[PDB]
DNA sequence: CTCTCTCGATG
RNA sequence: AUCGAGAGA
C-alpha cells in the first residue's frame, strides 16, 4: 500500500559536476518541519527551480523483474517519474524531527519529517508527478 | 621492396596504382596529395599505403645474379 | 615540531614545542647538559644509543631507524618482520651486522655459513676445528637433498 | 606454431554439434544454447530479435573467449511458451526481414544509373 | 515492400551509397560484418613455383598472388575443395592459371596480373579472370624482372571465405553512420570549449532534422536510419556484394533453423 | 651457490606472458606445445584406467595424450616410437606419463623472486598460441608487464607435492599477504578506470545491456534486479548491476572528506549486504588497500569467493568498458589559453623573485641562515622558489582540466598517472637537478658555452619553463638529459644494491621459524622471540582497528 | 614498439569485423592502451600521431624535427582544415554491436617498428632431457634442450611458503638424484659396493656388514669428493 | 649504402670501438680525502 | 623418553602444514590403489578422496610434533581440529 | 650499423653522468641501459 | 675561407656560442615554446644546428624535445632492434642470421637529420594506423 | 588509536545486527551478568600459549593484553546495550565468532617467518626511489656503519 | 659484493 | 664444455 504522500516545493536544483542527474532541494507545503533532498534524473524528468512536484512513497504496485507486459497490468502509479531504492539510515534530529535516507541506485534521498511508517525495508517506490 | 598489392587497413587494391602515381608525379607535375587524390585514394590509410612506400626493388635489380 | 599532548580536559591537542636538530653527534655529553629533557633526547645513530642507554634502547632505536627507512618511501611493512630482523641483530649481545662480518661469524652450521660470501675458508676452518653440523638447518638439508624441517617437514607422520 | 587453423572458425570439428541446448538450473523455464563456429554477427542479431518478442523475459548472448568461435545464448520465456519456439520465431522473423530487404534493395538498384 | 527500406543515394561500379530505413542496429551491424567477411570469393590459394630467379622471395610472390582480385561472379556454382569429392583439386572446385615471365629487353620487364593465363576448364562459368581496373589494362604489378631473370609458376585458386583469410575479401571499406546529430546520445562528445564548433559536421546531417533546444531528450527513440557506403574490390559487383551479404546472413540463419529442426530426432 | 642452493630442473617451461580478461585469478594460460612437452606420471587406478587408456590411445603429438608408459619391471615405453603404441593393456600399478591437462596444479614464477608471491600455484588452462596467459589482477604480486616479460612454470611429479602446491602455494591463499597485512592483489588498468566510469551517477544502463552484463556473471542467481528507474524508462545504474558481482553479507563502510551519508560529491563508500549504497568505486575501494573490498571479502566469504569475485568484477567492467570506450589524446594535455597565460606569468613572477634575491645577495645584504653559507642559503631559496613555481603552475593546469579529461580520469580512478604528470606535460616540467643540486658549472663559471660566466639565472642552472606539450629548448633538453641520465644511473645502482641487500637479509633470517611453542628460534634453538610478533599472531589475519578508549575527553569517555 | 620507447607485445589479433571503426569504415591496424601514456609522459608519440595524420591526408611529409616552431596548434588547425577533430579524435563504432562508443578515440597513423624478440624464438619447455657430465644436471640453453635454473631466490620462496617436499622434488627427482654408499665407521665415500653380489667392501676400516645407503644430489657428492681431494673429511653419520 | 669503416677478419665484419682515456702530459691538482696525510696532489701523466 | 598424552601444550588445532602433509600423504596412498575408508560417491581424484576422508576423520595417521629441546607430542588426526 | 660504427667504450669520479662538456660531442640520449650505462657512449 | 672552425671542449671553454643565428638581431604565439632572449653580446661562434647534439639513433626520434629523456634513451636502445632493410645487397650476402621487413615504409613523421642517415631510403618499420583505446581489455 | 590487531570486531557486530535482523526499537533480553561475565570469560578462551605454569600463563596474558583492551573497549555494557542493541543469541554468537576468528588468527607452527620477514623487508626496498634516507641509509643500517653519512642529534 | 636468450672466437 | 662480447625485464 502507501506509506507517505505530500506535495513539495523545489527550492534548488544543483548539477554538481553532472549532466544527467541534479540534486534537488525542496520543502513540504503542508508541514513547516518537513523537508526533502533528492537526486533527480533531469534527462528523463526535467526539474526546474520553483516547481510543485507531487511525491509519494509506496511499498508495492523477491521475484525477478519482468518487462512491462503487456499491459494489461496494474501499474498502480500513472505518475511521471518513478524510482525504486532502499532505505539505509534513520537519522533522529529531534524527538519531533525524524529523517530517513533512501538510496535509488546511487541517487540518494534525505527526507526529514516528524509523524513514520517507513521501515528499513527493500520496498521503497518513489513516485513523482507534475 | 615492391609496392604492396592491397592496403593493410581496409583492403583496397593499390598495387595497380604505383606507376600511375609516379607518372602523376613526373609527367603531369602534381604534388603527392593531388596525385593520391586522382587515383581514388580518399581514405588516408591507402593514401598512406602508397605515399609511405619505398620502392627498393629498383635498387635490387641493379645486381646481375 | 608539532606534538599531540593530552589536554587536562581529556582529548589530545596539538601542542607545538621547540626542538633542536643537530649536525653532529656526541650523546654521552649532550644529554648531561642542564636545560634540556634528557629522557626524550634521541640520535639517528643507534650505535651511540646502544653504547649509552643499553642494548634494549639500541634495539628500539634500530627498529625506529629501519621503520623510518621503510616508511620514508611511503611504503608500509608489518611490525613483526622488522622486529624479527632487529631482534636477530640484537640478541647476540651487541649490534650484529647483516654481512660476512656479522651473522656469518655466528656459531651455526658450517655448510649454512659456507653458502654465503666466504665459502671455501669457512669449510677450511671448519675442517681444522672439527666442527659438528647438526643438519637441522635449511641450507644444509638443501645441500643434502633431504626434506628440511620446514613447515611441512617440521614434524613426522606415523600410523596409529 | 601454436596458432590454430583458420577454418576452425566456421568449420565444425570432429563430433562438435551446431547447437547445444541445455536446461538452465538457475531460473525456471530458462535455457542456455551453445552456438558453435559463430561469432557476434549471429548472436547480436538473434539476441536483438528475441527482445522484440514480448513473451520473452530474458535474452542475452556472450562470447566467453575470443580465441574460440562460439557463443552462449540464454533465453527465458513466460510459462506456456517453449523458448525453442521463441528462437524459431526470431529466426524466421530475421529471414523474412532480410528477404524483404533484399527485394527492396534489388528494386532500388534497378532504378539507378552509372 | 513491407519491411526495411533502401534508398540508393549514389551508385557506381566500385561504390554504393545508400540509406537503410526501418531496421534494427544489430541487423545493420551484422550485415556489415557479413559483407566484410563471410562472403564466398575466388582467390589464389596454392602456388607451385618451378623457376624463380627474380629478386623477390618465393612465398613473397606467392603472398602477392594470393591478394590478386579474381573474377568471382559465378562463384556460387563453384565448390569448396574441402567439399568436392576429387583429389586435391579439380575443375568443379578450383581454377588453375599459369604464369610465365622472362626478362627480354634491356629495360626492366614488369610482371602484371594480366600475364596470368587461365589453364583449367571454366566450362561456361564466369570465373578466374583477374580483375583489371587499371587504365593501361595492366592490373596489379606483381613483380619486376631484370635482363635474364625468369619467373615460372602455376596458381591454383580455390573458393574461400574472408573469415579464413583477408585475401578472400570481396569488399574494402564499408562506411557506416547512424544519427548524425547524436539525438540518441550514444556518444559523449569530448571538447575544450564549444562542443559543436570543434567537431566537424557530417554530410548525413543534410538528411535529418536538427534538434530543438526547447525540446527535451527523447528517451524512447531507437536507431532506424542508417547511412552506408559499400565499396567493392572488383571480384564481386557492389550490388551483388550487399545482396550476397544478405543472402549469406539469411542462409546461415536458416542453417540454425534447420539445426533446430534436426534436434527433434530421438 | 650454483649447483646445490639452486640448480636447473626438469619439467619446467618458460615463455612470454600476456594478459587475459577471460581467465580466472588462479589460472594460467599454457601453450599447447608446452602442454604436450611437460608431463606428469599418473599411476593406474580403477578410478582413472579408462581416461588413462584413452590418453595413451592418443599418445604424443595429439593433446591430451601421453609420452611414456612405465611398467612393473621399471621399463619405459616410448609412445612415439613403440610398435605396440596402438595396443596397450594398462595394468594396475603401472605409471602413465600423460600431458599436462586442465586444472592441474603448476608453479608460476617470475624472476627476480623477491618475495613468496613471486611463486604461486595456478590451475592449468591449455590454450592456443605461444604465450603464458595470466589474469590482470595477478600482475601486481609478480611485478610484471607484457612488454616482453617472460615467466617460468614448474610441474610437480607426485601427489603430495601437487597437494603442497594446491593447499599452500595456491593463488587465492596468497591474496591477503602477511607482508603488509593487506591484500597484495586488486583491480587495475582497464578494469579500474572502467569501474570508475561505471559507478558514476550519470551512468545509467538500459535493458538489453543490463541483461548481457547479468548473464556475464557466472555466479548469477538468474534474478533480474528491479531497476532504479521505472518510468518513463526502465534504467539501471552502474552500481546496481555491479552489485551482482559482490557476494551477500559483505558490509563496507568508509568516509572520505565531506562524506555525510548523503554525499553531495558522491565520494566515500557504503555497501550494505552485497549492495553498494553510495560512492564512486575506484582504487580506494576495489584496489589493493588495507580495509578494501578485497580484504573484507577474503576474510569473510573466503579466498575462493574472493578470486571468483575478481573474475566477476573483471568480466562485467571489461564488458561495459568494451562497449563504452575510453581513450587519450594530445587534447588531454592542452589547458585553456588564459590558464597557460597564468602559468607563464607565474613562472615570470617566480623568475622575477629569483632575480630579486640574486640582486640582493650580490649587494651583500643577504643574511645567511644560521648554520649554512650565504651561497647555500641563496641556492636553497632559489630552488624553493622554482619548486613552488612548478607546483603552482601544475596545480593551475590541474584545476583547469575538465571531468571529461581522459588523463584526469585515469588520475581519478587511480589507474595510472599522478598530479606531477599533468604538471610536467601541460604546465611546466620544472627544475632539473643532479646530485641534489641544480646543474653545476661543468665549464668554468658556466654550465654551457652559450651562457656568460657566473650566470646563476634559473634558465642557466637548469630550469625548464616549457612543458612537454610546448617543447624543450636545446639547453633545457641537455640539462633534462643530464638529470634523466643520473636517474638511470642511480636506478641501476639501486636495483643492484637492493639485489644484494635482499640476499643478505634472506641468508641472515634463513633458518628462523616458529616452533610448536610459539617460540621464534633458529637451527641452534636460540630464542629470538619468546612469542612470535610478541603476540603470537600471523600477519595475514591482522587488520587495523581503532582503540576508541585512548581518544576523546574524559567527559565523553564517561558519557 | 613505437618511436618513443613504447614497447609492448601483441595480446591478441582481431579481424576487421571485431575491430572498432570510424564512420569512414577505417579500421585500426593496431590498438594500444591509454594507460601507457600519462605515467611515461610520451607526448611526442601523440604529436607524431597528429602530424602523421595531417601529413597522410595532405600527402606531404610531416616535419618532426626537434627544435622547431612547429606546434600542436598549427597541426590542429591543419587537421581541422581537412575536416577532422583538431585533436585527432574520431567517433568510432564498436565492431561487435555496431553501436557508437561514448568516448571518442585518439585515432591516426603512427610509425611503429617490429623488434627482434619473437615468441617462437623464446618459447621453451623440457620434460627430462640431456644432462651435463660434471654435475649431471640439466644442460644450459634452449637450443640444447636444457632446463631452467631453480635459483636461490626460488628456493627462498618455497621455504617462505613451507612446501618442503616440493623443494626436495626440485632438488632431487627433477634434477640430479644420486644414491651413494657410506661406511658406518669413518663416514666417507670410500665404500666399494659390489652389487649383484652384495659385497660392500671398505679398504681402511675392514667394513662389510656395517654399511649405509643415502640419497643425495650428485652435486653434493661432487662437493664432498672435491673436499676430500682438498684434504678435508666430510664424514656423514646417519645417527644423532 | 654500405658506409665501410670496418675490417673483414675470417669473413667476419669487425669494428674497433673507440677507447676513452685520460689525456697525457696534462697537469691536474686533486684534493685528497680527510683521513689522508697529504691534502693536495698535483700530478701529470707523461707520454 | 617421550611426552605423556596428558599435559600436552601444543595447539589442539591442525596446522596448515599438517593438513597439507596429511592430504598429500593420503592422496599418495590412494594414488597407488589403496583401500578407501570412505564412500567415493563419484569422486575419483585421490586428493579429493583424501579430503573427504579427512572430513570424516577416517585417516589412521598421527602427527609427531617436535619441540626444540628434543621433546615430542603425538596428535592423532582424529583428535586434531580442522578449522581451515 | 651506423650506431655501432660510432661507439665509445670506457674502462674501469662520476664518468657515468652526462657531463656539461659532452655538449655537441656525445649524444646525451644514446647510451645502454644497465651496468654499461654512461660508460658506453655514442658520438 | 675561415667560415667554419673546428672546436674541441678545451677551446670551447673560452668562447661564447650563439644557439641560433637569429641571436644576432636587435604580439607572440602562446603555442610556441618560451625561449629566453639573448642576454649576451660578444659572440665568437654560432651553432650550426642544435639538433646535431644528438647521435644517429636519437636522430630518428620524432619530437625528442617533447619527451622525458629516459624515453629517448629507451628508444635509442630499441631502435637498434627494429627490423627492415640493413643493406640493399642482403640477397648476395651470407650472414649468420638476418631479418628483412616485407614492406618497409619511410615514416610519415621524419627529421631533417634523417636525410643524412638514409632512413627514408632504408626504413625500419611501418606506418600503422594506430588507435589509443580501451577495447576488449586484451 | 588505529592499530593492527587480529579479528575485526566491527564487521562481526555489523554481521550480528544483520544476521538476526535486530531492530533499534526493542528491549534487549540480556543481563548485566551476561554481558560483564560473558566478556570477562571470553578473554579466558583467547589462547595463544597453552602451558600449565606461571611463566607461560604470564606470557599468555601479556600476548593478548592489547586485543583484550580492544575487546573490553568494544564490548562494554553501555556500548553493547545502547549502541549495538544486541540480544542474547546475537551476543553469544558474537562471543563465539570472536573466539573462533582469534583462534584462526594464531600463527601456525612451522611458519618460516624468518625468510618471510627478510622478503617482507627486502622486496619493498626494491621499489624505493635533510638526512640520508632510502636504500643507502638501509645499507648503512644493515652494515652497521661505524661512520654514518648524516649523524644527527634530536634534542627536546 | 653483484634470471634469460644469444652471438664468436678459443682448447 | 672453459673464458670474453651483445642483449632481454
Ligand atoms: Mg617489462
Ligand atoms: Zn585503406
Ligand atoms: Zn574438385
Ligand atoms: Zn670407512
Amino acid at each position: 500500500n502507501t506509506l507517505f504522500d505530500d506535495i513539495f516545493q523545489v527550492s534548488e536544483v544543483d548539477p554538481g559536476r553532472y549532466n544527467k542527474v541534479c540534486r534537488i532541494e525542496a520543502a513540504s507545503t503542508t508541514q513547516d518541519q518537513c523537508k526533502l533532498t533528492l537526486d533527480i534524473n533531469v534527462e528523463l524528468f526535467p526539474v526546474a527551480a520553483q516547481d510543485s512536484l507531487t511525491v509519494t512513497i509506496a511499498s508495492s504496485l523477491t521475484r525477478s523483474w519482468r518487462p512491462p507486459q503487456a499491459g494489461d497490468r496494474s501499474l498502480a502509479d500513472d505518475y511521471d517519474y518513478v524510482m525504486y531504492g532502499t532505505a539505509y539510515k534513520f537519522e533522529e534530529v529531534s524527538k519531533d524531527l525524524i529523517a530517513v535516507y533512501y538510496s535509488f541506485g546511487g541517487l540518494l534521498m534525505r527526507l526529514e519529517g516528524n509523524y513514520l511508517n517507513n521501515l528499513k525495508q527493500e520496498n521503497a517506490y518513489l513516485l513523482i508527478r507534475r | 621492396m615492391i609496392v604492396p598489392v592491397r592496403c593493410f587497413s581496409c583492403g583496397k587494391v593499390v598495387g595497380d596504382k604505383w606507376e600511375s602515381y609516379l607518372n602523376l608525379l613526373q609527367e603531369d607535375e602534381l604534388d603527392e596529395g593531388t596525385a593520391l587524390s586522382r587515383l581514388g585514394l580518399k581514405r588516408y590509410c591507402c593514401r598512406r599505403m602508397i605515399l609511405t612506400h619505398v620502392d627498393l626493388i629498383e635498387k635490387f635489380l641493379r645486381y646481375n645474379p | 615540531y608539532d606534538r599531540k599532548v593530552p589536554s587536562p580536559t581529556g582529548e589530545y591537542v596539538k601542542e607545538p614545542e621547540w626542538v633542536l636538530e643537530t649536525d653532529g653527534v656526541n650523546l654521552s655529553e649532550v644529554m648531561t647538559v642542564p636545560g634540556i629533557d634528557p629522557t626524550r633526547i634521541y640520535t639517528n645513530s643507534f650505535i651511540d644509543i646502544m653504547e649509552v642507554l643499553g642494548i634494549e634502547a639500541g634495539r628500539a632505536a634500530l627498529y625506529k631507524e629501519v621503520y623510518n627507512v621503510i616508511a620514508s618511501d611511503g611504503s608500509y611493512v608489518n611490525y613483526r618482520h622488522m622486529a624479527l630482523l632487529v631482534d636477530v641483530m640484537t640478541t647476540q649481545g651487541g649490534l650484529t651486522s647483516v654481512t660476512r662480518h656479522g651473522f656469518n661469524r655466528s656459531n651455526t652450521g658450517a655448510l649454512m655459513r659456507c653458502s654465503f660470501e666466504e665459502t671455501v675458508e669457512i669449510l677450511f676452518e671448519a675442517g681444522a676445528s672439527a666442527e659438528l653440523d647438526d643438519c637441522r638447518g635449511v641450507s644444509e638439508n638443501v645441500i643434502l637433498g633431504q626434506m628440511a624441517p620446514i613447515g611441512t617437514g617440521a614434524f613426522d607422520v606415523m600410523i596409529d | 606454431m601454436n596458432a590454430p587453423d583458420r577454418f576452425e572458425l566456421f568449420l565444425l570439428g570432429e563430433g562438435e554439434s551446431k547447437l547445444k541446448i541445455d536446461p538452465d538450473t538457475k531460473a525456471p523455464n530458462a535455457v542456455v544454447i551453445t552456438f558453435e563456429k559463430e561469432d557476434h554477427t549471429l548472436g547480436n542479431l538473434i539476441r536483438a530479435e528475441l527482445l522484440n518478442d514480448r513473451k520473452v523475459l530474458f535474452a542475452a548472448y556472450k562470447v566467453e573467449h575470443p580465441f574460440f568461435a562460439r557463443f552462449k545464448l540464454r533465453i527465458q520465456t513466460t510459462e506456456g511458451y517453449d523458448p525453442k519456439d521463441a528462437l524459431k520465431n526470431a529466426c524466421n522473423s530475421i529471414i523474412n526481414k532480410l528477404g524483404a530487404l533484399k527485394t527492396n534493395f534489388e528494386t532500388e538498384w534497378n532504378l539507378q544509373t552509372l | 515492400e513491407e519491411g526495411p527500406q533502401v534508398k540508393i543515394r549514389e551508385a557506381s561500379k566500385d561504390n554504393v551509397d545508400f540509406i537503410l530505413s526501418n531496421v534494427d542496429l544489430a541487423m545493420a551491424n551484422s550485415l556489415r560484418r557479413v559483407m566484410i567477411a563471410e562472403i564466398p570469393t575466388l582467390a589464389i590459394d596454392s602456388v607451385e613455383v618451378e623457376t624463380n630467379t627474380t629478386v623477390l622471395a618465393d612465398e613473397f610472390i606467392a603472398h602477392r598472388l594470393g591478394l590478386i582480385p579474381l573474377q568471382s561472379m559465378d562463384i556460387e556454382q563453384l565448390e569448396y575443395s574441402r567439399d568436392c569429392f576429387c583429389e586435391d583439386h579439380c575443375d568443379k572446385c578450383s581454377v588453375v592459371l599459369t604464369l610465365q615471365a622472362f626478362g627480354e629487353s634491356e629495360s626492366t620487364t614488369n610482371v602484371y596480373s594480366k600475364d596470368l593465363v587461365i589453364v583449367s576448364n571454366l566450362m561456361g562459368r564466369n570465373i578466374g579472370h583477374p580483375i583489371i581496373q587499371d587504365k593501361e589494362g595492366n592490373g596489379v604489378l606483381i613483380c619486376k624482372l631484370r635482363k635474364g631473370q625468369e619467373l615460372k609458376l602455376t596458381c591454383v585458386a580455390k573458393k574461400g571465405i574472408a573469415k579464413e583469410h583477408a585475401k578472400w575479401g570481396p569488399a574494402a571499406a564499408i562506411e557506416f553512420e547512424y544519427d548524425p546529430w547524436n539525438k540518441l546520445k550514444h556518444t559523449d562528445y569530448w571538447y575544450e570549449q564549444d562542443s559543436a564548433k570543434e567537431w566537424p559536421q557530417s554530410k548525413n546531417c543534410e538528411y535529418e532534422d536538427p534538434p530543438n533546444e526547447g525540446d527535451p531528450f527523447d528517451y524512447k527513440a531507437q536507431a532506424d536510419t542508417f547511412y552506408m557506403n559499400v565499396e567493392s574490390v572488383g571480384s564481386i559487383p557492389v550490388d551483388q556484394v550487399v545482396v550476397r551479404g544478405i543472402d549469406t546472413l539469411q542462409k546461415k540463419v536458416a542453417s540454425i533453423l534447420l539445426a533446430l529442426t534436426q534436434m527433434d530426432q530421438d | 651457490r650454483g649447483n646445490l642452493m639452486g640448480k636447473r630442473v626438469d619439467f619446467s617451461a618458460r615463455t612470454v606472458i600476456s594478459g587475459d580478461p577471460n581467465l580466472e585469478l588462479d589460472q594460467v594460460g599454457v601453450p599447447k606445445s608446452i602442454a604436450k612437452t611437460l608431463t606428469y606420471p599418473e599411476v593406474v587406478t580403477p578410478y582413472n584406467i579408462d581416461r588413462l587408456t584413452q590418453l595413451v590411445r592418443n599418445g604424443p603429438n595429439e593433446h591430451p595424450g601421453a609420452k611414456y608408459v612405465i611398467r612393473d619391471s621399471g621399463d619405459r615405453i616410448d609412445l612415439r616410437y613403440s610398435k605396440r603404441a596402438g595396443d596397450i593393456q594398462l595394468q594396475y600399478g603401472w605409471k602413465v606419463e600423460r600431458h599436462i591437462m586442465d586444472n592441474d596444479p603448476v608453479l608460476f614464477n617470475r624472476q627476480p623472486s623477491l618475495h613468496k608471491m613471486s611463486m604461486m600455484a595456478h590451475r592449468v588452462k591449455v590454450i592456443p598460441y605461444s604465450t603464458f596467459r595470466l589474469n590482470l589482477s595477478v600482475t601486481s604480486p609478480y611485478n610484471a608487464d607484457f612488454d616482453g616479460d617472460e615467466m617460468n612454470l614448474h610441474v610437480p611429479q607426485s601427489e603430495e607435492t601437487r597437494a603442497e602446491l594446491s593447499q599452500l602455494c595456491a593463488v587465492p591463499l596468497q591474496i591477503v599477504s602477511p607482508q603488509s597485512n593487506k591484500p597484495c592483489m586488486g583491480i587495475v588498468q582497464d578494469t579500474l578506470c572502467g569501474i570508475r566510469k561505471l559507478t558514476l551517477r550519470d551512468t545509467f544502463i538500459e535493458l538489453d545491456q543490463v541483461l548481457n552484463m547479468l548473464y556475464w556473471v557466472p555466479d548469477w542467481d538468474g534474478v533480474i534486479p528491479t531497476p532504479a528507474i521505472i518510468k518513463p524508462k526502465p534504467l539501471w545504474s552502474g552500481k546496481q548491476i555491479l552489485s551482482v558481482a559482490i557476494p551477500n553479507g559483505i558490509h563496507l563502510q568508509r568516509f572520505d572528506e565531506g562524506t555525510t551519508l548523503l554525499s553531495p560529491k558522491d565520494n566515500g563508500m557504503l555497501i550494505i549486504d552485497g549492495q553498494i549504497i553510495f560512492g564512486v568505486v575506484e582504487k580506494k575501494t576495489v584496489g589493493s588497500s588495507n580495509g578494501g573490498l578485497i580484504h573484507v571479502v577474503t576474510r569473510e566469504k573466503g579466498p575462493q569467493v574472493c578470486a571468483k569475485l575478481f573474475g566477476n568484477i573483471q568480466k562485467v567492467v571489461n564488458f561495459w568498458l568494451l562497449h563504452n570506450g575510453f581513450s587519450t589524446g594530445i587534447g588531454d594535455t592542452i589547458a585553456d589559453g588564459p590558464t597557460m597565460r597564468e602559468i607563464t606569468e607565474t613562472i615570470a613572477e617566480a623568475k622575477k623573485k629569483v632575480l630579486d634575491v640574486t640582486k640582493e645577495a650580490q649587494a651583500n645584504l643577504l643574511t645567511a641562515k644560521h648554520g649554512m653559507t650565504l651561497r647555500e642559503s641563496f641556492e636553497d631559496n632559489v630552488v624553493r622558489f622554482l619548486n613552488e613555481a612548478r607546483d603552482k603552475a601544475g596545480r593551475l593546469a590541474e584545476v583547469n582540466l575538465k571531468d571529461l579529461n581522459n588523463v584526469k580520469q585515469m588520475v581519478m580512478a587511480g589507474s595510472k598517472g599522478s598530479f606531477i604528470n599533468i604538471a610536467q606535460m601541460s604546465a611546466c616540467v620544472g627544475q632539473q637537478s643532479v646530485e641534489g643540486k641544480r646543474i653545476a658549472f661543468g665549464f668554468v663559471d658556466r654550465t654551457l658555452p652559450h651562457f656568460s660566466k657566473d650566470d646563476y639565472s634559473p634558465e642557466s642552472k637548469g630550469f625548464v619553463e616549457n612543458s612537454y606539450l610546448r617543447g624543450l629548448t636545446p639547453q633545457e633538453f641537455f640539462f633534462h638529459a643530464m638529470g634523466g641520465r643520473e636517474g638511470l644511473i642511480d636506478t641501476a645502482v639501486k636495483t643492484a644494491e637492493t639485489g644484494y641487500i635482499q640476499r643478505r637479509l634472506v641468508k641472515a633470517l634463513e633458518d628462523i621459524m616458529v616452533h610448536y611453542d610459539n617460540t621464534t628460534r633458529n637451527s641452534l634453538g636460540n630464542v629470538i622471540q619468546f612469542i612470535y610478533g610478541e603476540d603470537g599472531m600471523d600477519a595475514a589475519h591482522i587488520e587495523k582497528q581503532s582503540l576508541d578508549t585512548i581518544g576523546g575527553s574524559d567527559a565523553a569517555f564517561e558519557k | 614498439a613505437s618511436r618513443h620507447g613504447q614497447k609492448g607485445t601483441i595480446g591478441i589479433t582481431y579481424r576487421r569485423e571485431d575491430m572498432p571503426f570510424t564512420a569512414e569504415g577505417i579500421v585500426p591496424d593496431l590498438i594500444i592502451n591509454p594507460h601507457a601514456i600519462p605515467s611515461r609522459m610520451t607526448v611526442a608519440h601523440l604529436i607524431e600521431c597528429l602530424l602523421s595524420k595531417v601529413a597522410a591526408l595532405s600527402g606531404n611529409e610531416g616535419d618532426a624535427s626537434p627544435f622547431t616552431d612547429i606546434t600542436v596548434e598549427g597541426i590542429s588547425k591543419l587537421l581541422r582544415e581537412h575536416g577532422y577533430q583538431s585533436r585527432g579524435f574520431e567517433v568510432m563504432y564498436n565492431g561487435h554491436t555496431g553501436k557508437k562508443l561514448m568516448a571518442q578515440i585518439f585515432f591516426g597513423p603512427t610509425y611503429y617498428q617490429r623488434l627482434r624478440h619473437m615468441v617462437d624464438d623464446k618459447i621453451h619447455a623440457r620434460a627430462r632431457g640431456p644432462m651435463q657430465v660434471l654435475t649431471r644436471q640439466p644442460v644450459e640453453g634452449r637450443s640444447r634442450d636444457g632446463g631452467l635454473r631453480f635459483g636461490e631466490m626460488e628456493r627462498d620462496c618455497m621455504i617462505a611458503h613451507g612446501a618442503a617436499s616440493f623443494l626436495k622434488e626440485r632438488l632431487m627427482e627433477a634434477s640430479d638424484a644420486f644414491r651413494v654408499h657410506i661406511c658406518g665407521i669413518c663416514g666417507l665415500m670410500t665404500v666399494i659396493a659390489k652389487l649383484n653380489h652384495n659385497q660392500f667392501e671398505c679398504k681402511g676400516c675392514d667394513n662389510k656388514i656395517d654399511i649405509y645407503q643415502i640419497h643425495i644430489p650428485y652435486a653434493a657428492k661432487l662437493l664432498f669428493q672435491e673436499l676430500m681431494a682438498m684434504n678435508i673429511t666430510p664424514r656423514l653419520y646417519t645417527d644423532r | 649504402f654500405d658506409m665501410g669503416g670496418y675490417f673483414i677478419i675470417n669473413g667476419s665484419e669487425k669494428v674497433l670501438i673507440a677507447q676513452e682515456r685520460s689525456a697525457g702530459n696534462i697537469v691536474q691538482v686533486f684534493k685528497k680525502a680527510a683521513p689522508s696525510p697529504i691534502s693536495h696532489v698535483a700530478e701529470i701523466r707523461s707520454a | 623418553k617421550a611426552i605423556p598424552k596428558d599435559q600436552r601444550a601444543t595447539t589442539p588445532y591442525m596446522t596448515k602444514y599438517e593438513r597439507a602433509r596429511i592430504l598429500g600423504t593420503r592422496a599418495l596412498q590412494i594414488s597407488m590403489n589403496a583401500p578407501v575408508f570412505v564412500d567415493l560417491e563419484g569422486e575419483t581424484d585421490p586428493l579429493r578422496i583424501a579430503m573427504k576422508e579427512l572430513a570424516e576423520k577416517k585417516i589412521p595417521l598421527v602427527i609427531r610434533r617436535y619441540l626444540p629441546d628434543g621433546s615430542f607430542e603425538d596428535w592423532s588426526v582424529e583428535e586434531l581440529i580442522v578449522d581451515l | 650499423t651506423l650506431s655501432h660504427l660510432r661507439r665509445t667504450n670506457t674502462p674501469i669520479a662520476k664518468p657515468r653522468q652526462l657531463h656539461n662538456t659532452h655538449w655537441g660531442l656525445v649524444c646525451p640520449a644514446e647510451t645502454p641501459e644497465g651496468q654499461a650505462c654512461g660508460l658506453v657512449k655514442n658520438l | 675561407e675561415g667560415l667554419v672552425e673546428y672546436i674541441d671542449a678545451e677551446e670551447e671553454e673560452s668562447i661564447l656560442i650563439a644557439m641560433q643565428p637569429e641571436d644576432l638581431e636587435p604580439d607572440v604565439d602562446p603555442a610556441k615554446r618560451i625561449r629566453v632572449s639573448h642576454h649576451a653580446t660578444t659572440f665568437t661562434h654560432c651553432e650550426i644546428h642544435p639538433s646535431m647534439i644528438l647521435g644517429v639513433a636519437a636522430s630518428i626520434i620524432p619530437f625528442p624535445d617533447h619527451n622525458q629523456s629516459p624515453r629517448n634513451t629507451y628508444q635509442s636502445a630499441m631502435g637498434k632492434q627494429a627490423m627492415g632493410v640493413f643493406l640493399t645487397n642482403y640477397n648476395v650476402r651470407m650472414d649468420t642470421m638476418a631479418n628483412i621487413l616485407y614492406y618497409p615504409q619511410k615514416p610519415l613523421g621524419t627529421t631533417r637529420a634523417m636525410e643524412y642517415l638514409k632512413f627514408r631510403e632504408l626504413p625500419a618499420g611501418q606506418n600503422a594506423i594506430v588507435a589509443i583505446a580501451c577495447y576488449s581489455g586484451y | 588509536a588505529n592499530w593492527p590487531l587480529p579479528v575485526n570486531i566491527r564487521r562481526i557486530i555489523q554481521n550480528a545486527q544483520q544476521t538476526f535482523h535486530i531492530d533499534h526499537t526493542k528491549p534487549s533480553d540480556l543481563t548485566i551478568k551476561d554481558i560483564v561475565l560473558g566478556v570477562k570469560d571470553l578473554q579466558e578462551n583467547l589462547l595463544v600459549l597453552r602451558g600449565k605454569n606461571e611463566i607461560i600463563q604470564n606470557a599468555q596474558r601479556d600476548a593478548v593484553t592489547l586485543f583484550c583492551c580492544l575487546l573490553r573497549s568494544r564490548l562494554a555494557t553501555r556500548r553493547v546495550l545502547q549502541e549495538y542493541r544486541l540480544t542474547k543469541q546475537a551476543f553469544d554468537w558474537v562471543l563465539s565468532n570472536i573466539e573462533a576468528q582469534f583462534l584462526r588468527s594464531v600463527v601456525h607452527p612451522g611458519e618460516m617467518v624468518g625468510v618471510l620477514a627478510a622478503q617482507s623487508i627486502g622486496e619493498p626496498a626494491t621499489q624505493m626511489t635533510k638526512v640520508t634516507s632510502g636504500v643507502p641509509r638501509l645499507k648503512e643500517i644493515l652494515n652497521v656503519a661505524k661512520n654514518m653519512k648524516t649523524p644527527s642529534l634530536t634534542v627536546y
